[PDB]
């Protein structure tokens, strides 16, 4: 009984871990859409800085 | 007539000079004689000393110092009205299909104000499009701007094709399809798909006219053409008094010529290198896709997303305008549900109970609700069987079945590749079907009698031969 | 005539020249050439195609009246050029047919045809699951180091089956473009294919690594040009670009050097106008136009695997499809290293020769499964019986994919091997000997069935007699 | 011809010339000063006359209206055998304190690559005595070799290395480049090569060593290299040796032209990196090749800032090698040394056409399991071993035994370490990795792999262990 119900939590404590898993994902990936667009524009900035003297 | 000569050839950007108050106005083209025809300038600034700054629309390379430059004295001016009807266009209105000249009897700049404020409709409205699944769950906007998302392998070009068929029909207006800085090949397969389908006829009535720049074309023809295709569809709102269908695809290209352009003139960059313009650049070509008190002009527009990235600034700008979305789908095609409109990212701001009325909008609901909840069992219902829930969920998820089997239609256009009747369902039967199909009127039939079939007469039909 | 003004960083600029057109050559008193990039109200931009050493102020420059433009015809077949069309092998001139201009149009919308004809990438897993047609254009995109030059090297090296032949409709020339290049690279190319003896059908234009930037940017638009010889004749060409971010980076030096406005990456804001320009070129004309094509097999680096880059980005916009190449694979030991789930070709079924259509049809679906299954081997205590004959059968399709360099295989010699891996009769053999397996099935056929080979050549396709019998032979072979 | 100074900026000046017969682009020009002659060489033309140069020294006390001597080329340094045993500065003075170079001739840094049909091809593969080079990375005569690396992962003591295994060894003069580098690091070289006796202050030596170390000015660093690369040159061309071009560090190179790119006014590159990156980079690469004269074998130690191999330089310097031996941190942090990551370090040669099939295979197989290691791994920080099939398991273990069988304990290490180096032959290395890989050695524990030479100091430190 116990090796039934330890296999049971452990099935529902990877799905709890899969499901945190995807949210993490969704915030690191608008994290990182956010710092994509920054690192163009700041490198494209540089860039013009250095054409415009 | 006025003529100038050129001074100076950088790239596609030509700089032209006048004798004194000679000047064309900014926007106007310049005409200059080549072995390859006519080379377009379109006027971009005033540089004093009698100079102007000029976009070629054409090629640069071979251009003289002194070439002597002719000012048309207006804006590139494009043909208009039926003559356009199956031909193909280039930016500039040539014909590019060697079926010979344009003979129509009006030519229009590509250049013009929207509808002044006191000329626009003071209420939204449905245009129906005589497909189930968008006219139920994801309702057009007539004269508005329908963002449609998909690919290769989700049937986007018969969609495209039975929109144009279905408007043809059920409103009698015709078609414009304008192909933004997309690749040559495709455009040759829309018009061969299109000669096939038949809303391109050259023997006869055809109900698309077409307009193309392609990939390989300078930056300022790509950012040009939008524009040419709308003044197209323009003249048979305003003059014609049809809704027309306005198609673009891609309009990520039109804001990506933009920037190219912007960045020829010296401009400096906006975000993520974008143009300083971008917002009012969208503003000019999407404003005048509007209803007036005569006709509408809606349009259907392909957005790419670049690096699936919903938040970078031209799709941002771009969702700004549209009223409505279309998500075409392989997962729905892969169910073997065309034209795989997925039921659920699919969305519409019309789709509000003060537009459509309260009876639809319940209807419209009750469809996403039961969708929605069949969705979220499903993995339990591999994993259970579906037996195994409650008498409720098994309920609801019969019914999700068949709803999402009725979505299904057979295209008038793809009868020539399946040979299955075309069907053309109006929203009203719509409605109507959807409602008697959540209220359990229908619930004894089995699946596959929804599959494939017109309103719920079609339904009782087939339900009716696969008993016998 | 003119006079130069200033010289530096490669850019001369010549008071004069009133008369020059855009882009046109000129020739400096010290026998440098240059092209007239820049027009100005008073004064030319010109880049040079040698070292600035040559040209000082004062020096009077010539004008030569051409437009940048390239010798063609079949006389350039087996020699090397640089990007202006000279002979670099040591041989003797040039024999060509004519002479056509770097930039021109590409076949508009109406004389195209749809792709239809497949070009024998003699590589299984390009052939079998994504195929390229003739007058596509189909990106090769991978790290540094994946096996990209050999996966466009044995395209070209498979090509000797049919250039040996007299039918000019099948017969595929060849043309590859060294952009950025090391010359010892391009000697060791030269050497590879003179010793497959698949020169007398290859055309190579080499702008190597110390040649000036302008000569790596025309590279590509001359080497197209000579191509398009072929393709408006009424030949098929290839053309492979090795590669295009090494021209994009000489056009950012031109850019640059001649302060034209930067763009993202400090690129060019037009630079994919510079792409698209090049690869609209490759087409598929219709009958009345000829009934050519030309196609293309850009190559494309991806620093770190980052696809999102600009030039990537604009490349992978541009094609017709892409060979993905990743690093991960390559060092496993898979070999031409395709990472399947990435690579796609949109014209794809199409091209296909019919016979290996057939069979790889369920290839796709089931390489697909095996890698969605994939993380399941580390867990086999408990597999379902599903994944585990799943793990069994797209661990064996897998290694039956590797294949050797320089070692092409005829669609013939494709049919058999992936008939056998997706029908099973593989599960038997161990895995490390599929590859002791193919060597022998095929040297098996060759010997015992050589008449279904014979059929499947000629007829390219399975009827249902012939894949029976070919069922019944694979099944003989494996008993032993 | 004579000119006069107009302006100074930083490393950057103006020269002015009446006599209207400028001096061709990057000719030398001289100003006497009382630090000895400031050397310049011309970058532009900037028209009327004036003609902007880059300074090989510091420009502090220079005035305006000061005169400048036209050299009538480009820098012009001592060749041939006469420089053997002898350090030069960029603008080819020695700088030993040994007197004059009394060579018969001088010659300019600048020069055509060799064309395309003087290129010669070569398969020969030279034999370093490392065993992961040797066996994953086999390095090529006539040809380029890579050393990347971040800081302190060991490119210096793993070019010494080098150094002393080859240099001793190969019968041709080798010639040494300092581009830009720490002058205690060049010192410590220049000591150690003493005390080997590859220089000899009497009779013969067979090193040149050419030092542009990084407090010059930008022009000096960047032409440094090109001063090396010309002696290596006269060796090759008009001697018909085979020769030995050390280079350190490439980084510096591009950093140099970095920065005279920048002080010029040329509008900056990605990442700020000039625009004419890689046709520098090519014009300083090409010229090194295997021409039908004679071979330059070259080693190029390559900095690799932040660790980014994608960064702009060393992206572009890869194209030119033919073998890369990338040295990783992470490998080093396990204690693993030499550290060269067994992966992403490649030879154009690793071909069974050129080193055998049965090397080939080794090396193949090795890379499969480490392959297979670094993919298990990702599990195993969170299962450990024990969730692993008994293949996973076993396969882990070889992993292992063999990711640590590749370190080896340099002699140059003696400073980092106690341990005695040792020298493994390529043909012992193969055997070795081949005997670990069939597992007659599963019954060795891990450490006995551990900073040993060749399978027979497995089998000693096992039975030492145990
Ligand atoms: N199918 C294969 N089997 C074995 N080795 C291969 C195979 N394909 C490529 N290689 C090896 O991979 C290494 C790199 O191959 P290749 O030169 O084609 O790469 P590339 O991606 O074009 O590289 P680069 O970025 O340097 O141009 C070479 O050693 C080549 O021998
Ligand atoms: N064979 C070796 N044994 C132990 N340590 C080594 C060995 N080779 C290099 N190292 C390590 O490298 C470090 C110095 O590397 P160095 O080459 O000076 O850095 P850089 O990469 O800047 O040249 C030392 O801390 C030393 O421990
Ligand atoms: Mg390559």
């Amino acid at each position: 009984q116990g090796y039934a119900a330890e296999i049971s939590a452990r099935r529902n404590a990877m799905d709890n871990a899969s499901k945190n898993a995807g949210d993490m994902i969704n915030r690191y990936s608008i994290l990182y859409n956010r710092t994509r667009q920054a690192v163009i524009t700041n490198e494209l900035v540089d860039i013009i800085t250095g054409a415009s003297s | 007539p006025i003529t100038g000569k050129v001074t100076a050839v950088i790239g596609a950007i030509v700089d032209v000079h006048f004798e004194q108050s000679e000047l064309p106005a900014i926007l106007n083209a310049l005409e200059i004689k080549t072995p390859q025809g006519k080379l377009v300038l379109e006027v971009a600034q005033h540089l004093g000393e009698n100079t102007v700054r000029t976009i070629a629309m054409d090629g640069t390379e071979g251009l003289v110092r002194g070439e002597k430059v002719l000012d048309t004295g207006g804006p590139i001016s494009v043909p208009v009205g039926r003559e356009t009807l199956g031909r193909i266009i280039n930016v500039i209105g040539e014909p590019i299909d060697e079926r010979g000249p344009i003979k129509s009897k009006l030519r229009k700049p590509i250049h013009a104000d929207p509808p002044s404020f006191a000329e626009q409709s003071t209420s939204a409205e449905i245009l129906e499009t005589g497909i189930k699944v968008v006219d139920l769950l994801a309702p057009y906007a007539r004269g508005g701007k329908i963002g449609l998302f998909g690919g290769a392998g989700v049937g986007k070009t018969v969609f495209i094709q039975e929109l144009i068929n279905n408007i043809a029909k059920a409103h009698g207006g015709f078609s414009v399809f304008t192909g933004v800085g997309e690749r040559t090949r495709e455009g040759n397969d829309l018009y061969r798909e299109m000669k096939e389908t038949g809303v391109i006829n050259l023997e006869g009535e055809s109900k698309v006219a077409l307009v193309f720049g392609q990939m390989n074309e300078p930056p300022g023809a790509r950012a040009r053409v939008a524009l040419t295709g709308l003044t197209i569809a323009e003249y048979f709102r305003d003059e014609e008094g049809q809704d027309v269908l306005l198609f673009i695809d891609n309009i990520f290209r039109f804001t990506q010529a933009g920037s190219e352009v912007s960045a020829l003139l010296g401009r400096i960059p906006s975000a993520v290198g974008y143009q300083p313009t971008l917002a009012t650049d969208m503003g000019l070509l999407q404003e005048r896709i509007t209803t007036t008190k005569k006709g509408s002009v809606t349009s259907v527009q392909a957005v790419y997303v670049p690096a699936d990235d919903l938040t970078d600034p031209a799709p941002a700008t771009t969702f700004a305008h549209l009223d409505a979305t279309t998500v075409l789908s392989r997962g729905i095609s892969e169910l073997g549900i065309y034209p795989a409109v997925d039921p659920l990212d699919s969305k519409s701001r019309l789709l509000d109970a003060a537009v459509v009325g309260q009876e639809h909008y319940d209807v419209a609901s009750k469809v996403q609700e039961t969708l929605q909840t069949y969705k979220s069992l499903q993995d339990i219902i591999a994993i259970l069987g579906m037996d195994e829930l409650s008498e409720q969920d098994k309920l609801t998820v019969e019914r999700a079945r068949k709803i999402q089997r009725f979505l299904s239609q057979p295209f008038a256009v793809a009868e020539v590749f399946t040979g299955i009747p075309g069907k053309l369902v109006r929203l009203k039967d719509t409605v109507a079907s959807f409602k008697a199909v959540l209220e359990g009127k229908y619930d004894n039939i089995p699946e596959h009698a929804f599959y494939m079939v017109g309103g719920i007469e079609d339904v009782v039909a087939k339900a009716e031969k696969l008993a016998a | 005539t003119g006079r130069v003004l200033a010289v530096g960083d490669g850019i001369a600029r010549v008071f004069g020249l009133n008369n020059i057109q855009a882009e046109e050559l000129v020739e400096f008193s010290s026998g440098v050439k240059g092209m007239a990039l820049n027009l100005e109200p008073g004064q030319v931009g010109i880049v040079l195609f040698g070292s600035d050493r040559l040209v000082k102020e004062g020096e009077l420059v010539k004008r030569t009246g051409n437009i940048v433009d390239v010798p063609v015809g079949p006389g350039l077949l087996g020699r090397v050029v640089d990007a202006l069309g000279n002979p670099i092998d040591g041989k003797g001139p040039i024999d060509a047919a004519g002479r056509s201009r770097a930039q021109v149009k590409a076949p508009g919308i109406l004389p195209r045809r749809s792709v239809h004809e497949p070009v024998q990438t003699g590589l299984k897993a390009v052939d079998a699951l994504v195929p390229i047609g003739r007058g596509q254009r189909e990106l090769i995109i991978g790290d540094r180091q994946t096996g990209k030059t050999a996966v466009a090297l044995d395209t070209i090296l498979n090509q000797k089956r049919w250039n040996n032949g007299s039918d000019e409709s099948k017969k595929l020339y060849c043309v590859y473009v060294a952009v950025g290049q090391k010359r010892s690279t391009v000697a060791q190319l030269v050497q590879t294919l003179e010793q497959h003896d698949a020169m007398k059908y290859s055309i190579i234009v080499a702008a190597t690594a110390s040649e000036a930037a302008p000569l790596q940017y025309l590279a590509p638009f001359t080497a197209a040009s000579i191509g398009e010889w072929f393709r408006d004749n009424g030949k098929h060409a290839l053309i492979v670009y090795d590669d295009l971010s090494k021209q994009a980076v000489a056009y950012r030096q031109l850019s640059l050097l001649l302060r034209r406005p930067p763009g993202r990456e400090a690129y060019p804001g037009d630079v994919f106008y510079l792409h698209s320009r090049l690869l609209e070129r490759a087409a598929k004309l219709s009958e009345k136009e000829g009934s050519g094509s030309l196609t293309a097999l850009p190559v494309i680096e991806t620093q770190g695997g980052d696809v999102s880059a600009y030039i990537p980005t604009n490349v992978i916009s541009i094609t017709d499809g892409q060979i993905f190449l990743e690093a991960e694979l390559f060092y496993k030991g898979i070999r031409p290293a395709i990472n399947v789930g990435l690579s796609v070709s949109r014209v794809g079924s199409a091209a296909q020769v019919k016979a290996l259509k057939q069979v790889a049809g369920s290839l796709k679906l089931f390489l697909a499964q095996y890698r969605e299954v994939a993380a399941f081997a580390q867990f086999g205590s408990d597999l379902d019986a599903s994944t585990k004959q799943t793990l069994v059968r797209g661990e064996r399709l897998t290694q039956l994919l590797k294949q050797n360099q320089y070692s092409p295989l005829a669609t013939e010699e494709q049919v058999p091997l992936i008939y056998a891996g997706v029908n099973g009769h593989l599960d038997g053999i161990e895995l490390s000997r599929i590859g002791e397996f193919e060597s022998s099935f095929l040297s098996y056929l060759k010997s015992n069935h050589n008449e279904l080979l014979t059929e499947i050549r000629e007829k390219g396709e399975l009827s249902k007699e012939l894949l029976a019998s070919l069922k019944s032979a694979t099944e003989s072979f494996v008993a032993t």
